[PDB]
């Protein structure tokens, strides 16, 4: 068992799995339209993604279980806060009332978002909540 | 939907104990302080204490340390309050209510859902059917365009009584007053106003039910003679 | 060689930034349990992006340091440009301090507007919070540095160590390019996000670590370059054979197909192997040291790195890498426990190892420091390393209770996010105390110079 | 303990108008004051917390403000469903405490009580007792005074009153006054009189009867 052998294994193995991976990536790409319900991915949801990004919600929250662990999972929040029909209205109040100012409690900032922006946010979180995620999270608490 | 269902009216003797329940539904029961609040008639709300079902910790107003014991049973999502060594001053409506905020360290906050209240009535009295007396207008004194009749219900225990007129079909122009304690017994009355070509040409009857003694009585109002 | 001195500003800067990173960790650790601490002046997410960007930037500086020191020695000649090393150092240091200031001095959305992020939205993704211009600046520095070290390898002696280093270094900078790709579809965004984070830290960064370790063992051990380089190839082969499909362990729940559940779990089950091999590597080749070495801290740093990387990356990684388990633990304090030990054990530790070998002989003191300095270095190693195990155990206990309270029961019976966190308070105070012992360790390490 | 004092205890007002009510704490409660609405047949409803934060789903016609020691609640344009009891509660410290309430009542035009007097029924008399009942019905506003007279002399003892709440249909009040005597004491006198004094007349409404006929 030589240096030369080890180096060829490193070479062959990397190239093979590099190609396998891109093949899987191509396939996965083709399935996304259905899994994510991209038909619904509206101008409102795509602007909501920008709002999410620009205010770094992910610096405190998880979404589909990724991001920070300071605050709740926002992927299924729509299920804890008025559902399909009342969630947008809830979110408008929720963004306006921050920070709650409970002494010693984890605090969320006031972002001074316009009502258009918060509505875009709500559509984005509503849409996110419906991605086929293989049944993640385990329950309504995220 | 977040809901709190409280148990029914309890009656007890002075120095006895009572225990009431509050069934929570529609939320994570172990994540929120459950508060209890006392309201005596004409007296203002008082905070008794709270239990945190996620770890069983409790907190009591100093005025209620002797009186109240609070517990919770997780599997059933139900909280309990036991009141001991009862006195007339413990006759009240008792509410349970949920912190509007989750978690252990929000002990002192405001509440977003309340139960409908449990009545505790502390008394030495005995179950007694009421006496029901028809009230006809003053003898011969018939003059005006409408006539008022009454029905006096006297000397019963416990509440409540239901009173109707003509089995409920006569319902407008009726005033039925809240009951008052006369010694240990309750009395109430009800009036009905009707146009004078209605009575005595047409029958008017007072119907009084007292479920606690299974009584139902009808008293016809008769002109005086 | 004389141009190896350019490595020095890089290691010094890295150590300064490392200090900043700890201070910001300590801030967040207190925010966990006094939730309005420093609010609204420095909200948690602001403290967080500073903590995590200072971690990446300091390691990047360490990597450049390491490459600047060993590449001339491997190539058997002077570095292509000592003056370029120095321009790049100032540009990278200035860009890093400027973007940190950005985060700290202007609310995030205001920083976004101001850097014109809406033309090319790259901001507000985890670990990628820097303005697009600031990312662009980092690419230019990486390109400069690659030309510099790469030209040196070209006109110069090729060795397998230097060529695996250059491969990792090139792959690092290429993969960073995916941070300019911000898909409008959330699932797609997450899919390519991991091409930066995972293919770095379980891929191309492993080539960098292994090559640094390999060079340090060549120098400290006097064992044969040939045998060392063969194992180095075995180790990176196992890293990429396990790790490329292993990316799938981040593809369980983001919205991509359920085949990733199988592919992700089976291949990532093997990602411990290269860390295990690095342990057998360092232990075996230090046991067979045909000579003794004046600096006994370097050897401790090298054995220490491999054990902690194996615990943090291999053992804690394996613990949560299987989908049926990850289902419950995803996005939990258990994640933070693994992330801390893995990043510290593999990457912070290897940077301190190369510094430990190279510092005395960049300062022209010799192979080693005097005996009082060497006991300090060792004290700082044990304090930092033991503290980090305690950080990991406390967060692991928090993660277990979090999963038990929040994730396992059914709706109604599961505890809410915020209520669970209050139940975890004690583990968080302990983590905070552990974090204090860590800073002390870092002070002790620094006072060893 | 912080004591809370709400004023006024009663406030009459009309649909479309604006009212504002007060809450005072005995010491500083910083900004932590909540308000509840109480209505017959419903559970208590959180309106505002932390002084001025509206609770989810509460219409924007409600608002409040204050800090330290002095707080208010405003309703901008009263709606029919807003006539109700309002309580404030501090949420700054253990033990939680509440004010005793402001009742917001529906104003309507003044109306004089309709007054009727009833001799004891003969069924009651055969059993020993004698209750004389006086109904004072459908009056507005709520302040009213009842005086019993037996043969022209004011009788104070043995009188029990009971009062309805504001009728949610015509917005008036009603009251009964019952004088309970022994049959014996009843038989000692002849003339029974109920007199109602109410702001709709400087002169009393007097109803009475003679035990004879
Ligand atoms: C840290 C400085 C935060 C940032 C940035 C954002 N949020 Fe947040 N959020 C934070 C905390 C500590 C909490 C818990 C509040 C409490 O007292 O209970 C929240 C809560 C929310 C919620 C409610 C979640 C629930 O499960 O009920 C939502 C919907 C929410 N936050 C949204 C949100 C958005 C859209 C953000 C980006 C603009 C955002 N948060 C940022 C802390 C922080
Ligand atoms: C030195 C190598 C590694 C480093 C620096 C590292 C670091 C990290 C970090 C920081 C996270 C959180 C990332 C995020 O923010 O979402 C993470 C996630 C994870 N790591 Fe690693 N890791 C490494 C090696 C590995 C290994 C070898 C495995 C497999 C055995 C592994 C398995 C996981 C898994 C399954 C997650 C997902 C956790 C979740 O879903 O919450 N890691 N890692
Ligand atoms: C005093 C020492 C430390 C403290 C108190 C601390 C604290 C934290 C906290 C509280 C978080 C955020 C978790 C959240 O999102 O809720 C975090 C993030 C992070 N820190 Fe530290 N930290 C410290 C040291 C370290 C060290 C030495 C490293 C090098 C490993 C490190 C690497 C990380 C990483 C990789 C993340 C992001 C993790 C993830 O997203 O999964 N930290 N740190
Ligand atoms: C080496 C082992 C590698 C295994 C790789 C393949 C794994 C596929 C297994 C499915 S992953 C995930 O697991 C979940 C159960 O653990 C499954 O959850 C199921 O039960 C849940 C509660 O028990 C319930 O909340 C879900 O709605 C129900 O679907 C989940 O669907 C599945 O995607
Ligand atoms: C170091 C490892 C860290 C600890 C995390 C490991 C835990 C992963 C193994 C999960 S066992 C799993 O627990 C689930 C929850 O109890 C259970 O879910 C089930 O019961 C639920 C009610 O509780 C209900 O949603 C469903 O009827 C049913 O799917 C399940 O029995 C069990 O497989
Ligand atoms: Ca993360
Ligand atoms: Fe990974």
């Amino acid at each position: 068992f030589t240096k030369g052998m080890a180096r060829n294994i490193y070479f062959g193995g990397s190239v093979f799995f590099i190609l396998l991976f891109l093949a899987l990536t191509y396939h996965t790409e083709k399935t996304l339209p259905e899994r994510t319900n991209e038909a619904a991915m509206s101008a409102a949801v795509v602007r909501g993604k920008l709002v999410w990004e620009q205010n770094n919600c992910v610096g405190c929250h998880t979404l589909l279980g990724e991001g920070a662990y300071f605050a709740p999972e926002l992927g299924n929040v729509v299920g804890r806060r008025g559902g399909e029909e009342g969630f947008n209205t809830f979110l408008q109040a929720w963004m306006k009332i921050q920070p709650l100012n409970v002494p010693g409690r984890r605090a969320m900032p006031q972002f001074h978002l316009s009502e258009g922006q918060v509505d875009d946010l709500a559509e984005f979180l509503k849409w996110s909540s419906k991605i086929d995620t293989n049944q993640w999270p385990p329950n309504k608490e995220g | 939907e977040v809901q709190l269902q409280q148990s029914g009216t309890v009656l007890a003797r002075p120095g006895a104990s009572v225990k009431m329940s509050c069934k929570a539904s529609g939320y994570s029961f172990t994540s929120y302080w459950m508060h209890w609040v006392k309201q005596r008639p004409g007296q203002g709300l008082e905070w008794i204490g709270a239990v945190y079902p996620g770890n069983s910790d409790t907190s009591y107003n100093q005025k209620f340390k002797g009186k109240a014991k609070l517990t919770a049973v997780t599997s059933a999502s139900t909280a309990y309050m036991e009141l001991s060594s009862l006195t007339n001053e413990d006759s009240a409506v008792y509410y349970c209510s949920r912190s509007s905020l989750d978690g252990y360290y929000v002990k002192n906050w405001c509440f977003d859902v309340w139960g409908q209240g449990t009545t505790v009535t502390v008394s030495s009295a005995k179950t007694t059917a009421p006496s029901v007396y028809p009230l006809a207008p003053v003898c011969g004194d018939t003059t005006g365009s409408s006539v008022t009749l009454g029905c006096l219900v006297k000397g019963y225990f416990p509440e409540p009584v239901t009173l109707t007129w003509n089995s409920g079909s006569l319902s407008s122009g009726v005033h039925t007053f809240p009951a008052v304690l006369q010694s240990d017994l309750y009395t109430l009355s009800s009036s009905v106003t009707v146009t004078s070509s209605t009575r005595p040409s047409q029958s008017i009857t007072c119907n009084v039910a007292h479920p606690a003694s299974s009584t139902k009585v009808d008293k016809k109002i008769e002109p005086r003679g | 060689f004389a141009s190896q001195a350019v490595a020095k500003p890089y290691f010094v800067f890295a150590l300064i930034l490392f200090v900043g990173q700890i201070l910001f960790g300590l801030i967040m650790g207190l925010q966990y349990v006094v939730g309005d601490f420093l609010f609204p002046a420095i909200p948690f997410n602001v403290a967080r992006m500073v903590h995590t960007n200072l971690l990446i930037v300091w390691l990047l500086f360490g990597f450049m340091g390491a490459a600047y020191y060993l590449v001339p020695e491997e190539s058997d000649c002077e570095l292509y440009s000592p003056k370029l090393a120095w321009i790049l150092f100032w540009v990278f240091a200035a860009a890093g301090v400027l973007t940190i200031l950005g985060y700290l001095l202007v609310p995030y959305a205001g920083l976004a507007r101001l850097t014109g992020n809406e033309l090319w939205p790259t901001m507000g993704r985890e670990f990628l919070e820097q303005p697009t211009i600031s990312k662009a600046g980092i690419v230019i520095v990486a390109l400069g540095f690659l030309f510099n070290v790469g030209m040196t390898v070209l006109r110069g002696r090729k060795t397998a160590i230097s060529m695996v280093l250059m491969t990792g270094l090139i792959g690092l900078a290429l993969l960073f390019l995916f941070s300019f790709y911000n898909p409008e579809n959330l699932t797609r965004d997450k899919f390519y996000w991991w091409w930066v984070v995972h293919l770095w830290v379980e891929g191309v960064w492993e080539l960098i670590m292994g090559a640094i370790l390999a060079f340090v063992l060549v120098k400290i051990t006097g064992v044969d370059r040939e045998v060392i380089e063969k194992w180095l190839y075995v180790i990176i082969a196992m890293a990429l054979i396990s790790g490329i499909i292993g990316t799938g362990h981040h593809y369980f729940w983001i919205g991509v197909p359920g085949y990733w559940l199988w592919l992700g779990s089976v291949f990532s089950a093997l990602e411990p192997l290269p860390f295990f091999a690095m342990v057998l590597f360092a232990f075996n080749t230090i046991n067979r040291r045909r000579r003794d070495y004046p600096n006994r801290a370097v050897a401790l740093w090298a054995m220490g790195t491999t054990v902690m990387a194996f615990l943090g990356a291999g053992v804690w990684g394996f613990m949560h890498t299987l989908a049926p388990v990850n289902y419950y633990t995803h996005g939990t304090q258990l994640t933070a426990a693994h992330g801390h030990m893995a990043f510290y054990g593999a990457y912070a530790m290897i940077v301190m190892t190369i510094i430990s070998y190279a510092m005395p002989r960049l300062r022209g003191i010799g192979e080693a420091m005097d005996n009082r300095s060497q006991v300090l270095e060792m004290w700082g190693f044990w304090l930092m390393t033991v503290a980090m195990v305690f950080i990991t155990l406390f967060l692991s206990a928090a993660g277990v209770l979090q999963v038990w309270l929040q994730r396992m029961p059914a709706d109604g019976a599961a505890m809410t996010f915020m209520a669970t966190q209050d139940q975890l308070a004690i583990f968080y105070w302990l983590r905070e105390g552990a974090g204090v012992v860590f800073l002390i360790g870092l002070v002790a390490y620094l006072l060893s110079f | 303990d912080i004591q809370m004092t709400q004023s006024p205890p009663y406030l009459a007002a009309s649909p479309g108008e604006t009212i504002t009510i007060n809450c005072r704490a005995s010491k500083s409660i910083r900004k932590y004051l909540a308000w509840y609405q109480e209505k017959p047949g419903k559970t208590n409803k959180l309106l505002i917390y932390s002084g001025s934060t509206l609770q989810f789903g509460i219409p924007s016609r409600f608002s409040g403000s204050g800090s330290g020691t002095e707080f208010t609640l405003t309703i901008s344009s009263l709606e029919p469903e807003d006539f109700a009891m309002y309580y404030c509660q501090q949420h700054n410290e253990y033990p939680l405490t509440f004010g005793a309430g402001t009742k917001l009542e529906l104003k309507r035009a003044d109306a004089a009580p309709t007054v009727s007097i009833f001799p004891p029924s003969s069924e009651q008399l055969t059993s020993g007792g004698a209750s004389v009942v006086c109904f004072l019905n459908n009056f507005y506003p709520k302040d009213i005074n009842v005086k019993w007279k037996i043969d022209g002399s004011e009788r104070q003892n043995g009188v029990l009153n009971s009062w309805t709440d504001q009728d949610s249909k015509d917005s008036t009040y009603s009251m009964s006054s019952t004088l309970t005597l022994t049959k014996d004491e009843y038989e000692r006198h002849n003339s029974y009189t109920c007199e109602a004094t109410h702001k709709t007349s400087t002169s009393p409404i007097v109803k009475s009867f003679n035990r004879n006929e």
